[PDB]
This record gives structure tokens, C-alpha cells and sequence, in this order.
């Protein structure tokens, strides 16, 4: 089905055409938008108070990445390095080693900012939720080298960030 | 009726903000008149309304 | 001494600038319609005084807006070379701060710094609209922390 | 004292425009949805002044493919014009009672030109070579309308004294008489400054801005001043034109708060008209004015000439 | 005296506005800002090159048809005369003539913007 | 416990209007015309 969208063709009795006169010489469209416009004057303006009011967000909402850890205060982190298999701009770069304890940790971890394009890929991907996206987005820099991430600033993110993450991911971990 | 209860509202808000004094600091530092309930008070001294 | 009326009157300068940046808009990708969501209703960019609306030669800030190919890199330049001091660039997004998804490509350039000076890196894909103003903000206590008319004085 | 009632007449002109350009960013705003500036100071009262001193300081660069004195002088036009165009307007008391203010000013109106000119071409740009020739048509094309309406309006008033106008409406609004009249005058006026539905000299995919493309700074904001000046004075010309109002002798207050409230009415008229309608084009720009109001505004003024005989009302002349 | 008075205060005025502008702000001077521009370009070899145009009829038309206005200007004074019959069927002569070469510019092409 | 997850109410959904409702307004042109004349007539008296 379908529908024609202008062939509504007008009349020409006197009345219609006397109409079509007056409309076009005393503005009345013309009018109609300029009473409008008028209506959405007096109205109440949308407008959200920056920095003092945030806009409304999800719990699945991703961002600044950080690296979490146990309750026990371990990290999470067993560099399987899936997380960096899976990040589409390769943007993720993992060092991994027999630790002291033994666990394999990562020597080094870090995350291009400037690469990355914020997917949340690898939280997905990771089988530990060891590395998450959190909630920040407020972490604009004025230097290059301060976006370049690394293993000691991500730790300090998800220790920063972390009964955010915590209760965001415990209220969105059943829909994932 | 509404215009003078819209104008004591106005004139209530200026006692809600602690005063003259109050008042003015919030219009000039945080560009806001109204006035909210108090949910919160945070260690560095952020207040929640 | 000297200082208190320099200090003042270069502190009345540099608010007057802090609070009249006009962007250079400069739309090339995603990232364009991001900030256009950023002048929308909602946020309200032309509150603080910034104008989004501005011609080249009338302008203070460019925000490199989406990634920046090899055919672009010279339009870009004569753009911000003709454009007026004090002259702040700001870069959105991930393409444009470096490199992007397209950071490996062949006609992409890996950053706005390698075409032109960057005063704040705005990061995302795309950069929420409220972290972008937020960009501006920081931006603003940039201008607010300027000491030109001192440094001049204490040369 | 009379150089301190010229000051008087230049400097509060002078906040006028200043602050016309928070009340048009706000008005706007507030009819698109925005709330506008309201952080520079109280319900941004003070964010006029830190984009004036940003243009005062921000660096003015010479069109390098330029002659200097041009690009110096038509900012002096286009302001200086301006200004002194305020002169003869019938506040309650006028400051210069000219006996020709009406044909002075609307003289000295289609002096915008001879800043037009010079700044589309001296600046030495496509875009301003461009916007230089479109403008100058424009507002050359309708200067036409705006004399033959003001002669058949004025047909009623008695001559060009223009003090008297108010004893001429002192009943009733002249509108009344000449709404075919002034619904063309006003849009004609619209198309004279160049505002968002008949501008077509910014038109920014383009022209982009036109004539104001090379100026910066300052002499880029002195052709701001003039064109945010010739707003208010036109519609103070048509609000006492049509609107007219009632004037005491003995309270010459009273007409001038009637007065400033019917331009501060029209001026509102004028950003209510810019923040809706879309932008005409060239073609039907000079369309609407040779094709439509042109041979309307001829025979209205037919009219007009041949109703005071008819009705053996012709006006006082003196 | 008063009215020259009230032209030399604006134009003084208007004058130390644009020495303030001018000279007031401080520039580096460095060569590539002279480049000229066009929407991100320069105008590569124009902006003075003649202009081939097609509106210059309706720049034309407007100086004929200014002319034909300051004859009908004087008509306010005009009305006060004794004669009153021979003034309007005169005045109406003119305003037809104004009509009249409005129409054969619009039949003729003419105030039809050429293109 | 059953499944649960975003779903519409029992009763469906109430109806979303798509129709054109733009309003009709404005006198006929003849009363448009005729108001305007008598206005003039009352200013030339
Ligand atoms: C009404 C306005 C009242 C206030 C006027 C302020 C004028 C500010 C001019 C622009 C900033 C330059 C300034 O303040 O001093 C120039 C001085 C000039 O000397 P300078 O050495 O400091 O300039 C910077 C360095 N060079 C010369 C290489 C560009 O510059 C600065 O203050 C900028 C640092
Ligand atoms: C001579 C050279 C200079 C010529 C220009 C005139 C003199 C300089 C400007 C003087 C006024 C502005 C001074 C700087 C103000 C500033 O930075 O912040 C102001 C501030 C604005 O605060 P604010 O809202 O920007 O604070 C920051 C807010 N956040 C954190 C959200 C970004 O207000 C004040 O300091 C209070 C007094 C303001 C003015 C009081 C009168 C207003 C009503 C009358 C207005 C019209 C007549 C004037
Ligand atoms: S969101 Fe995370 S996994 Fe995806 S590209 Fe960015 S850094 Fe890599
Ligand atoms: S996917 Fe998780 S556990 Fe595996 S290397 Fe990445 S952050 Fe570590
Ligand atoms: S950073 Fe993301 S949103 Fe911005 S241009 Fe690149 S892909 Fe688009």
C-alpha cells in the first residue's frame, strides 16, 4: 500500500479563490509559523544546568576503561590477552610474565585512549570482568601523552572508579 | 491570582538561599534561583540537592 | 608595585576572552553531529557565550571535529594559518586526538597535532555531548589561568 | 549644555546596540528552546560587554590584497551614518527639528551603500565581491519603495516637519489608515537591513557572510554596530510612522515611554520575524519587490494622493 | 553651528572607534596570514577579474525609476495649491508613467533579471 | 521464578496518533477583506 502525498488540486469557486488571495496577500502561513514560534517562546526551555546538572545516563553506559580486581584486592587480570585479540583498533597492549607469586599478571597493559573507540568490546570479552569501561566521561586532557594510558593509571582508574563500577555492574551483570 | 502567587514564590526563593547574602552567591556562582531538598552532604563539601 | 594594576587589567582580558570563545565548528565526521547535539536544546553551548555559529576570520577556537584524511590536512592548514590570535584548537574524538579506528590507514593522517597545535584533547567515539562541553569548560580555565600582560611586565 | 545632550544621544544609542545583542541571542534562544546567555553575570546583563572587549582586543588583520583606506573608511560610514541618523527623530521634543527630517533621514538611509561598496570590494575576496554587488541591489531595489511609501504616507501628514507627524496621528494610529501601507513599509524595512529572511548577504553556504567577510575585530564590529543601530532606529522610524502615541506638553515623559515601548515592541517583531522564516533568494528577493510590491506600493500611493482631494481633508501644511 | 556641531561629534566619535581598533591590539605580523580565503581555500586568481553579469538592467531601471521619484517627491507641498484639478490629473500622469515603464520592463524582458 | 524481561503491557499499548491533526484557523477572506477595509474607512474618517 501507498499513499500520494500532493495531489490534493484545489477548487476554483469564488470562495476557495478568494481564500487563496487573501492567504496570499494578507501573510497568513506567514502568520501561522510566526504565532507558532511564538508559543515555543513562552514555553519552558529545555536547557540542563552544566556542570552543576549532568544529562541522564544508563548503567551500561561506557567509558573511561579501568582494571578492577577481586574483593581480596588481587587483580583481576590474568592477561589471557583476549581483550587485546578482540579490540578492532588494536588500541590495547599486553606484557604478560610468572609473577613472584606466580600469577600471571601483566608486566604492562596499556590502552591507546587516542586509538580507542570506546566499544566496550572488551569488557565483553573479558572472561574475568577484569578490564570495564566505567561511567567517567569527564576526562578531557590538554597534552596527547596524558590520553595514552598505562597499567599503573588503569589500576588507579579502577581504584578511583570503583563502587561506581561495582554497582553498575551489579545491576547490569544479569542482562550481559 | 497566579501572577502574585508566581511573585511571592519568586520573593520566597530569596529567603530558601540563607538570606540576601545567600541568595546572591548562589545566582552568581551557580547561575540557578530555585531551591531543593537537601539529599546529601559529601565529605569534600559538595551539597546534594 | 605594578603588578596589581597589570594583574587586574590582564585578568579582565583574559575573562573577557574566557567567556566570548567563538568555535570554528569544523564538522568532518560523527563527531560534527555530536556537537551539533551539543548546541542543541539540551545542553545549550550558546549559554556560556560561545556561538558555534563563526566565519573563519571571526573565531577563537576550532574544534577538529571527526577524523582528518591527507586531502583535508592542507584546507585545515591555510584554515587555522589564517586564523586570528589568540588562536586555541581544540581536537573531539579519537580520530581526531590520534590515529581513530582509522589510526592504520593509508589517506588518514594519525593526529590533528601533526597538522596543528592542540589545546585540549576531547577523547571519545564520539565524544558525549556534555564531555565535549566539558572540553570547552576546561578550555575556559585555560584562558582564565593566562598571564600575558604579566609576562610582558616581568619579561 | 548642547554638546552634552549630542553625548546624551550617542552613548545610551550606544548601549542600546550593545545590549541588542544579548536581548537577540536570549529572544532566540527562547524561541527555539535554548535558554541563552545567563553566565556572564545576572541573566547574562554583562555578557555584551566581554564580547565587546574581546573585539576590541582581538588582533584586527589588514586584507593583505587591499588599499588600506577603504577598508578604514567604510567602517566610518557605515557607523558614523548611522548614528547621525538618529539626529532628527521626534522624541517628545526633537534634538535638531530639521524641516525636511523625514527626506534627511531617508537620505542619509540609503547611505549604507557607500559602506557596502567599499567594503565588498576593497577587502579584495570572492565571497565580498560577491555579497558586495547582491547587497547593493538589495538595498538600492527597495530605498525605491521606502521613498514612494514614505511620500504617500506623508501625503496625509502635511509636509516634512518630522515633529508634526505626531499631531498628524494624535487620535488614531496611522496605521489604521495606511495598514496596506505600512505591512509593505515594514517589510521593506526588513529587507533594508538585511535580516535572516531577506538578508541574502550572509547566506552562509554561499556568500557566508558577504561584505563582513575580511573585517575583523574592530572595524569588523563597527559594521555590526551600524547594522544593530539601523534596527532600532528603523523601527523606531515606523513605530512613530504608524504606532503613534499620546504627548502632554507639560509631561514630555509620558511620549517617550509610549515611544521606547513601540520600538522595543518592533524590534522584538523583527527577531520574532528572523528566528522563523527561512531565507528568501535572489531571484525571488528582487521577485518580490519588482513582480509585487512594487506595483502595489504605485497604486496605493495613487491612492492616497487622490483621497485627501476627494475628501477635501488635505493636511495643514504648515 | 548645532546641526554641524552634532555631524563633527559622530564622525570624531566614530573616527577614535576605529583608531582604537586598530591600533589598540597587538599582531605578530607573520607573511602566511595574507594568504586570502574562501571557504577554507583562497580565491585562487579572481575576486578583481571583470564581472560578467546580467543584472546590471535592474541596477539601471532603479536610477530611471529614481528619477521619476524625486519628481514626484515635491508632492506634499503640491497638494497646497489652488488649483487642485490640474495637480491631480498631472500627478496621476506621473504615477501612470511610472506604471506604464514598469509594465514595458516587465512584458519586455526588462526588470525580468536576465539570466 | 519465571521469566521476566521488556514487555508490553497486557493490555498492549494505548494508540500512538500519526494522523495530520494540523489545525484549521482563520476567518473566511471575505470577513478578512471586509474587516480590513472597514478598519481603513475608519481611520480615513
Ligand atoms: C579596553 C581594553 C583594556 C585592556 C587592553 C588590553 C590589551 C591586551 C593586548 C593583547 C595581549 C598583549 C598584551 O597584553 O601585551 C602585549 C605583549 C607584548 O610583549 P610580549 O613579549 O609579552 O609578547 C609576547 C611575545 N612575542 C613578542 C614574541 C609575541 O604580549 C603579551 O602580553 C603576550 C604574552
Ligand atoms: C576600561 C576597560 C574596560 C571597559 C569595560 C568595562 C569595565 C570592565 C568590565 C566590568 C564588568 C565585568 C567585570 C568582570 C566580571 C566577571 O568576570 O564576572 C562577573 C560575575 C559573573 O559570575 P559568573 O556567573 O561568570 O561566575 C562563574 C560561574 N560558573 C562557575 C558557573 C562558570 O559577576 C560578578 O562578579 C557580580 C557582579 C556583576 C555585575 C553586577 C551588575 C550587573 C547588572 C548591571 C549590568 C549592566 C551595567 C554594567
Ligand atoms: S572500547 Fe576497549 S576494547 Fe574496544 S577498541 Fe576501545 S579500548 Fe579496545
Ligand atoms: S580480557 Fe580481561 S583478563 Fe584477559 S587480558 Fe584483557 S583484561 Fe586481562
Ligand atoms: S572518533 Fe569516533 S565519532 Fe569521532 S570521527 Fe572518529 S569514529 Fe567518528
Amino acid at each position: 500500500t501507498y499513499k500520494f502525498v500532493n495531489m490534493r488540486e484545489p477548487s476554483m469557486d469564488m470562495k476557495s479563490v478568494t481564500d487563496r488571495a487573501a492567504q496570499t496577500l494578507l501573510w497568513t502561513e506567514l502568520v501561522r509559523g510566526l504565532g507558532m514560534t511564538l508559543s515555543y517562546l513562552f514555553r519552558e526551555p529545555a536547557t540542563i544546568n552544566y556542570p552543576f546538572e549532568k544529562g541522564p545516563l544508563s548503567p551500561r553506559f561506557r567509558g573511561e576503561h579501568a582494571l578492577r580486581r577481586y574483593p581480596s584486592g588481587e587483580e583481576r587480570c590474568i592477561a589471557c590477552k583476549l581483550c587485546e585479540a578482540v579490540c578492532p583498533a588494536q588500541a590495547i597492549t599486553i606484557e604478560a610474565e610468572p609473577r613472584a607469586d606466580g600469577s600471571r599478571r601483566t608486566t604492562r597493559y596499556d590502552i591507546d585512549m587516542t586509538k580507542c573507540i570506546y566499544c566496550g568490546f572488551c569488557q565483553e570479552a573479558c572472561p574475568v570482568d577484569a578490564i570495564v569501561e566505567g561511567p567517567n566521561f569527564e576526562f578531557s586532557t590538554e597534552t596527547h601523552e596524558e590520553l595514552l594510558y598505562n597499567k599503573e593509571k588503569l589500576l588507579n582508574n579502577g581504584d578511583k572508579w570503583e563502587a561506581e563500577i561495582a554497582a553498575n555492574i551489579q545491576a547490569d551483570y544479569l542482562y550481559r | 491570582m497566579e501572577l502574585v502567587q508566581v511573585l511571592r514564590r519568586g520573593l520566597q526563593q530569596v529567603s530558601g538561599h540563607g538570606g540576601l547574602r545567600g541568595y546572591l552567591r548562589v545566582l552568581f556562582r551557580a547561575n540557578d534561583v530555585r531551591v531543593g531538598t537537601l539529599v546529601g552532604e559529601d565529605k569534600y563539601g559538595n551539597k546534594y540537592y | 608595585r605594578g603588578e596589581y594594576v597589570v594583574a587586574k587589567l590582564d585578568d579582565l582580558v583574559n575573562w573577557a576572552r574566557r567567556s566570548s570563545l567563538w568555535p570554528m565548528t569544523f564538522g568532518l565526521a560523527c563527531c560534527a553531529v555530536e556537537m551539533m547535539h551539543m548546541a542543541a536544546p539540551r545542553y545549550d553551548m550558546d549559554r556560556f557565550g560561545v556561538v558555534f555559529r563563526a566565519s573563519p576570520r571571526q573565531s577563537d577556537v576550532m574544534i577538529v571535529a571527526g577524523t582528518l584524511t591527507n586531502k583535508m590536512a592542507p584546507a585545515l592548514r591555510k584554515v587555522y594559518d589564517q586564523m586570528p590570535e589568540p588562536r586555541y584548537v581544540v581536537s573531539m574524538g579519537s580520530c581526531a586526538n590520534g590515529g581513530g579506528y582509522y589510526h592504520y590507514s593509508y589517506s588518514v593522517v594519525r593526529g590533528c597535532d601533526r597538522i596543528v597545535p592542540v589545546d585540549i584533547y576531547v577523547p571519545g567515539c564520539p565524544p558525549t555531548a556534555e564531555a565535549l562541553l566539558y572540553g570547552i569548560l576546561q578550555l575556559q580555565r585555560k584562558i582564565k589561568r593566562e598571564k600575558r600582560l604579566r609576562i610582558w611586565y616581568r619579561r | 549644555m548642547f554638546m552634552i545632550n549630542i553625548l546624551s544621544l550617542i552613548i545610551p544609542i550606544l548601549l542600546a546596540v550593545a545590549f541588542l545583542t544579548l536581548v537577540e541571542r536570549k529572544v532566540l534562544g527562547y524561541m527555539q528552546l535554548r535558554k541563552g546567555p545567563n553566565v556572564v553575570g545576572p541573566y547574562g546583563l554583562l555578557q555584551p560587554i566581554a564580547d565587546a572587549l574581546k573585539l576590541v582586543t582581538k588582533e584586527p588583520l589588514r586584507p593583505g590584497t587591499s588599499s588600506i583606506s577603504m577598508f578604514i573608511i567604510a567602517p566610518i560610514l557605515g557607523l558614523s551614518l548611522a548614528l547621525t541618523m538618529w539626529v532628527p527623530l521626534p522624541m517628545p521634543y526633537p534634538l535638531i527639528n530639521m524641516n525636511l527630517g523625514v527626506l534627511f533621514m531617508l537620505a542619509m538611509s540609503s547611505l549604507a551603500v557607500y559602506s557596502i561598496l567599499w567594503s565588498g570590494w576593497a577587502s579584495n575576496s570572492k565571497y565580498a565581491l560577491i555579497g558586495a554587488l547582491r547587497a547593493v541591489a538589495q538595498t538600492i531595489s527597495y530605498e525605491v519603495t521606502l521613498a514612494i511609501i514614505l511620500l504617500s504616507v506623508l501625503l496625509m501628514n502635511g509636509s516634512y516637519t518630522l515633529s508634526t507627524l505626531i499631531t498628524t496621528q494624535e487620535h488614531i494610529w496611522m496605521i489604521f489608515t495606511s495598514w496596506p501601507l505600512a505591512m509593505m513599509w515594514f517589510i521593506s524595512t526588513l529587507a533594508e537591513t538585511n535580516r535572516a529572511p531577506f538578508d541574502l548577504t550572509e547566506g552562509e553556504s554561499e556568500l557566508v557572510s558577504g561584505f563582513n567577510v575580511e573585517y575583523a575585530a574592530g572595524p569588523f564590529a563597527m559594521f555590526f554596530m551600524a547594522e544593530y543601530a539601523n534596527i532600532i532606529m528603523m523601527n523606531a522610524f515606523t513605530a512613530i510612522l504608524f504606532l503613534g502615541a499620546s504627548h502632554d506638553p507639560h509631561t514630555p515623559e509620558l511620549y517617550t515611554i509610549n515611544f521606547v515601548l513601540k520600538t522595543l515592541a518592533l524590534t522584538i517583531t523583527f527577531l520574532w520575524i528572523r528566528a522563523s522564516y527561512p531565507r528568501f533568494r535572489y531571484d525571488q528577493l528582487m521577485h518580490l519587490l519588482w513582480k509585487s510590491f512594487l506595483p502595489l506600493t504605485l497604486a496605493l500611493c495613487m491612492w492616497h494622493i487622490s483621497l485627501p482631494i476627494m475628501t477635501a481633508s488635505i493636511p495643514p501644511q504648515s | 553651528m548645532n546641526i554641524m556641531l552634532t555631524l563633527l561629534t559622530n564622525v570624531t566619535l566614530a573616527s577614535l572607534l576605529v583608531l582604537i581598533a586598530f591600533w589598540l591590539p597587538q599582531l605578530n605580523a607573520y607573511s602566511e596570514k595574507t594568504s586570502p580565503y574562501e571557504c577554507g581555500f583562497d580565491p585562487m586568481g579572481s575576486a578583481r577579474l571583470p564581472f560578467s553579469m546580467k543584472f546590471f538592467l535592474v541596477a539601471i531601471t532603479f536610477l530611471l525609476f529614481d528619477l521619476e521619484i524625486a519628481l514626484l517627491l515635491p508632492l506634499p507641498w503640491a497638494s497646497q495649491t489652488n488649483n487642485l484639478k490640474t495637480m491631480l490629473t498631472m500627478a496621476l500622469f506621473l504615477l501612470i508613467l511610472l506604471a506604464a515603464s514598469l509594465a514595458y520592463e516587465w512584458t519586455q524582458k526588462g526588470l525580468e533579471w536576465a539570466e | 521464578s519465571k521469566v521476566k524481561q521488556d514487555m508490553p503491557p497486557p493490555g498492549g499499548y494505548g494508540p500512538i496518533d500519526y494522523k495530520r491533526n494540523l489545525p484549521r484557523r482563520g476567518l473566511s477572506g471575505y470577513s478578512m477583506f471586509a474587516v480590513g477595509i472597514g478598519t481603513l474607512l475608519f481611520g480615513y474618517w
